[PDB]
Parts: structure tokens; C-alpha cells; sequence
């Protein structure tokens, strides 16, 4: 007979994190637009 | 029939198949091309969605086999399910086959 | 189709090259990675089979 | 020459002590979550549900662990995707606005989760996941199982495999189903 | 553009089959869907449409090209005692007889 | 900087407790149903003519049923289809504005319908449907029938 | 398709991918149990016993 490595598995609890793509946006961005005219 | 009525023959056969119903869908050509969809997109949609097109190959377990591409076993089974397939317009809209077929 | 895959993938290729066999015909087919287009979801995202 | 109400920005002033991370979840994933949280097969997390950790552009985990808010309510027409906002602390200038990060949004807790190794679950010629399992009569079998998500270096199984069983991790070779074998620890 | 349009009109596409395998359980209908067929007469190449606005106004191949059956190669053509004619010129095969041929 | 009469917005305040579902329908099918309803064989119901009952993006049925609304009068020249709205309740916020969805609104109840199976109906030389029947004196004959709709596996 | 936001659709959101036969028109069956076979034609100019 052969002797092979055998595991004994049981129940446990997991968390199930899911991977999702995306980009990072800045928190408080302010494009400096002039509000007044001239050179 | 004239050989089956002939007493010098025995069990004459056609060795072939007889005429049976086959569904000729008629693409309304001018209305389809007027709504915007190009006709090569209609032909690609029809041939790939029913005719089981052949895209490229893939290897598995040490042998190169092939990849096919066909509609579901539930969306080609009767003439009511030839209207589930939609073909893209020339501007991102979707045009059914009820409009031009 | 398991048995048909086994014929086309392991019996057919050494048997068609033997001395005497000129033409064969399998009753079935090998595996081929079918992709079944669902036209409702293929409608959902403005896509075509092309 | 600069005119009033100009559409073109003259300069861009942004600060990043936190950084918003906009993350798009497909709507069918949210819909299967709504189907599985209502049944008892996936319990809501609760106190730990808000924490997300992001995977950077080099595969290295970001050391800090921020939190999310407003899973959005408007999907888009094209790809059918709900965007989800997450806030991350940023002490140094590590994250930059405009990168392409991944994020690990965790939801659900399994209360009966059977979980088999990578080297114990192999694929047959069908493509299905199979494992070699020893009976209580001390002989081997094969059971067709489905394997959803990799956790580290071990699969988790959903159906087909029950708890308190044995699978062969090492020594899969010269073992065929229907033979006698003896169980040793390794 | 005329070449691309005519390569789009008379395609003989593999347009599939109703109830084709693999079938959903309980299927009893089978028919070979004939899609478009490649065109045959002069009035069917005469109605190839090239461009059409969404308002309905189109450009067929009437208004662009004069279409009709003619020779494949106009180079070689024969005569016979004044009256016009054509012919095939037969060469005998290898190892064969002239009288039997 | 945010100017008066701005084209692009700043936020989107939206409510969704009764949602609206813009269901499309190609106008050849609506004209064929108008023909089949003006020709007196199928009777439009009154008790279940306004039930819509969408099923969601993954084929799951929605547990609530809602009212059917007007049908918009103009077809659109880009796809050739009318748009029918519907008013669905949404108490648990369990469906979002913008998802893709299929509605099952009925078009007519046929009273005293007969269903010939797929085996007995074929086509003759011209393309008109036939079915062999047996007379009362036990003798078959050809008869031409008009079968054009497959429901189940019966014409 | 994938937008610059990062939202994509895969092939799993449109189709269900799995292995099957490349044509299903012929399905042999031997003596009550499912089976499959290869038919063999003899090449011309050869023998049957040796083949």
C-alpha cells in the first residue's frame, strides 16, 4: 500500500474580500479660474 | 411510383431526402440601411449568432483545439426567438430584427 | 463527448498513420471551448457578436 | 489675455491628506450580494464592513486601511457599473490622484466554509475541479466540486464537498479511484 | 466604395438553423434558415444601394453604374465564314487515340 | 469657480421610490398587434392589461407588480421603436435607476384556442401550413391551416 | 469594453464559457450504454487482414 500525505479538513469562518478596479481622485481640487479679465 | 407499380422491380428507393420546411428570413434592405446600421454588421451578427463561427484556436492538455462562438440553446429555437438578437446602429443605439426582418 | 474527445485526442492521431488506413470518420467530435452568447446581456452593454 | 469665466484653468491647486478612491463594482455583483445576504448563506459583516485596503500599481498592499462611504445609487448606461467611494489616509506623498489602483472591498461572512488546498484540487479533462477523497471504509473516491474564490493558497468549496472529510494534498500520483490506501500525516 | 458595397450585398452567409444542436429539452421543430442569397438577375444587381440618408433618400446602383451581362474576357473572339461564332479547341491526352477521342 | 447658468452640474439629487421603466417596442410588432386586435379574434383583457412585472438583469423575477402607463406617440428614426413607461414601487431601494431590465406586459387573451402540435403541421409546395385530419367516415384528407405563432411546442 | 474610469465588462458578463463538442450532429450509442466510435475505411491497393 502507498503512504501519501493526507489532510483532515474542517469548517471555519472567512471574510470574502472582493477585488475591484478604480482610480484615485484628489480630495479637494480647485481649478484656479480667473473670475475677472485683463492681461 | 411508376417503378413501385412495376412487377419487374422490387423496393425502389430515393436514397435521398425529401422537401421540408425551411425558414427564409427576408432582410428589409433599404429600411435597415436607412435606420443607420451597416449591412456587414447585420451579416456578421447573423453568421456568428446562428452559424457557429470559428474565431481562433487554443491549446489544452497538450493539444491545439479550436474555439467556436454561437448563440444560446434558448435564443434560436423558434421564429419568435429570432427577435431576441439586436444589431448595433451607427451611433451606439440598438436596432432589433423586428424592424427590418 | 468525453469518449469522443478521447478518440479524437488519443486514438485518431496514431491510428490514421498506420499501414492501410486511408480515410477515417469519428462518430462525434473533440472538445472545443464553446462560448454561448446570451443576447439579453449582449444587448445590455451595446455590443454585437462581431 | 485672460477673460471672465474662462473654461481653461490657469493653475490647479489640490491637497491630498486623504485621497478619494473611486471604485466601480458591476451591478450583477451587487445583485447577487442582495440575493445572498437575504438568505442565510452569507451573513453581514457589521462592525468590520467599512474597512477597505487598496492594491497599488506594483502589486504591493498599501499599509493603511481606509473606509468607504456612499455606494452609489445611479448605474451608468454603458458598462452597468455602480461606483463606490473609499477614503484613504495619506501621510506622505505616496498615493497620487489619477493612478490605477485596485481595492479590496470585503462583504459577507460565511458561517460554514469548507476550504481545501491548491495542491489538493486539480482539474480533469472536463474542466471541472476534482479532489481525491478517502472514504470511512479507507478507500479513495472522486467528487466533483466547485471552487469560487482563492483565499491565500487554498480554494474554498461551495457544494460537492462536506466538512470533516479528507483530501490528498501530496501524493496524488500513483493513486487511482477505487484502490486501498493508508492515511499518514504530512 | 462600390466594391465594398457589392462585397456586402451578395454574400452567401451561413445563417444557421432553427432548433439546431444543442437543443433545449422538448424541442420538436427543425428548419434550415436560409438568410440572404447571392443575387442572380440584372434587376437585383441593379438595386444594390450604396448610401442612404436617415430621411429615406438613397443611391442605388442604377444612378451610378450601367449593369449588364457581358464577357469575362473580351480579348479572344472568333469568326466563321462571316457569321459570328466561338469555339473550344480540343487537344488529345497522353497515351490516347485520336479516333476514339 | 462656478458661474451662472452652468451647463454641467454639481450634484445629482434624485428620488426613486416609485421608479419609471422606459420599455421599448419595435413598431412593426405594435402595428401587427394593432392589426390582430382590430381583426376580431383576440380579446384585450381588462383585469391584467396593466400588470408589467419586470425581471431583473440576471433573470430574477421582481417580487412586486406595477402599473402600465402611456405609450409614446412618436417612433424614433434611429431605431424605429415606441417607448412605453411603467410605474413600479420600490420600497426597499432594491433596484437602481439605469439598469437593463425586461418587462412582461401581455398583449391579448385568445378565447377558445386550439393548439396543433409540432408533429402534425408541415408545409406544402407553396409555403402555406397544412395538417392531415381524419374525417368522420375514417378517411384522411389535406387541409390548409394558418399557423404562425409557436407557444410551448404547439402552433 | 472598458471606460477610463476603470469600469469594464468581461466575457462572463455576456456569455457563459464551457467546453463542448465542435459539432453535435452525430452521437453514436452502443448497446444501451453511451459510447463513441471511429469508422475506418480501407485505402485502395491495400489488404484487409494486414490493416
Amino acid at each position: 500500500t502507498p503512504e501519501v500525505g493526507i489532510v483532515t479538513l474542517e469548517a471555519q469562518t472567512v471574510t470574502l474580500n472582493t477585488e475591484l478596479p478604480g482610480r484615485t481622485n484628489a480630495f479637494r481640487i480647485a481649478e484656479v479660474r480667473p473670475q475677472v479679465n485683463g492681461i | 411510383m411508376l417503378a413501385a407499380q412495376n412487377p419487374a422491380l422490387q423496393r425502389v428507393r430515393p436514397n435521398g431526402m425529401s422537401d421540408e420546411p425551411q425558414y427564409k428570413l427576408e432582410i428589409d434592405d433599404e429600411k435597415a440601411s436607412a435606420l443607420g446600421v451597416s449591412l456587414a454588421d447585420i451579416n456578421s451578427t447573423v453568421s456568428i449568432a446562428w452559424g457557429s463561427s470559428y474565431v481562433n484556436d487554443f491549446i489544452d492538455r497538450g493539444r491545439v483545439k479550436r474555439v467556436y462562438l454561437q448563440g444560446r440553446p434558448d435564443a434560436r429555437m423558434n421564429p419568435d426567438d429570432l427577435s431576441k438578437w439586436y444589431v448595433r446602429n451607427d451611433k451606439g443605439e440598438m436596432v432589433p430584427f423586428n424592424a427590418f426582418a | 463527448e468525453d469518449l469522443s474527445n478521447y478518440i479524437v485526442s488519443n486514438i485518431q492521431d496514431p491510428l490514421s498513420r498506420t499501414k492501410g488506413v486511408g480515410d477515417f470518420q469519428v462518430f462525434g467530435s473533440q472538445y472545443s471551448m464553446r462560448i454561448w452568447l446570451d443576447p439579453a446581456k449582449l444587448n445590455s452593454y451595446q455590443l454585437t457578436p462581431g | 489675455l485672460v477673460t471672465n469665466g474662462q473654461a481653461n484653468a490657469m493653475a490647479t491647486v489640490q491637497q491630498l491628506d486623504p485621497i478619494y478612491v473611486d471604485v466601480t463594482q458591476p451591478s450583477t455583483a451587487l445583485l447577487r450580494l442582495r440575493r445572498e445576504l437575504a438568505s442565510g448563506q452569507l451573513e453581514r459583516a457589521g462592525d468590520n464592513a467599512a474597512k477597505v485596503s487598496l492594491k497599488l500599481e506594483d502589486g504591493s498592499q498599501y499599509p493603511l486601511e481606509g473606509r468607504l462611504e456612499f455606494s452609489e445609487v445611479s448605474v451608468d448606461e454603458g458598462t452597468g457599473s455602480v461606483t463606490i467611494r473609499a477614503v484613504f489616509p495619506n501621510p506622505n506623498n505616496e498615493l497620487l490622484p489619477g493612478m490605477f489602483v485596485h481595492a479590496q472591498l470585503q462583504e459577507g461572512v460565511k458561517q460554514k466554509a469548507i476550504l481545501a488546498p491548491q495542491q489538493g484540487v486539480t482539474r480533469d479533462l472536463k474542466g471541472q475541479a476534482t479532489a481525491l477523497v478517502v472514504n470511512a471504509q479507507n478507500k479513495v473516491e472522486l467528487r466533483v466540486i466547485k471552487a469560487d474564490r482563492v483565499i491565500g493558497d487554498k480554494w474554498l468549496v461551495t457544494e460537492g464537498l462536506n466538512a470533516g472529510d479528507k483530501i490528498i494534498t501530496e501524493g496524488l500520483q500513483f493513486v487511482q479511484p477505487g484502490v486501498e490506501v493508508k492515511t499518514v500525516p504530512a | 466604395d462600390v466594391s465594398s458595397a457589392i462585397q456586402a450585398q451578395n454574400v452567401q452567409i451561413s445563417s444557421g438553423q432553427l432548433g439546431g444542436l444543442p437543443a433545449v429539452k422538448g424541442q420538436q421543430l427543425n428548419a434550415t434558415i436560409i438568410g440572404k442569397t447571392r443575387l442572380q438577375t440584372a434587376e437585383q444587381f441593379e438595386n444594390i444601394l450604396l448610401k442612404v440618408n436617415p430621411d429615406g433618400s438613397q443611391v442605388r446602383l442604377k444612378d451610378v453604374a450601367d449593369v449588364g451581362l457581358g464577357g469575362q474576357d473580351y480579348s479572344i473572339n472568333a469568326q466563321f465564314n462571316g457569321s459570328p461564332a466561338s469555339g473550344i479547341a480540343i487537344k488529345l491526352a497522353t497515351g490516347a487515340n485520336a479516333l476514339d477521342t
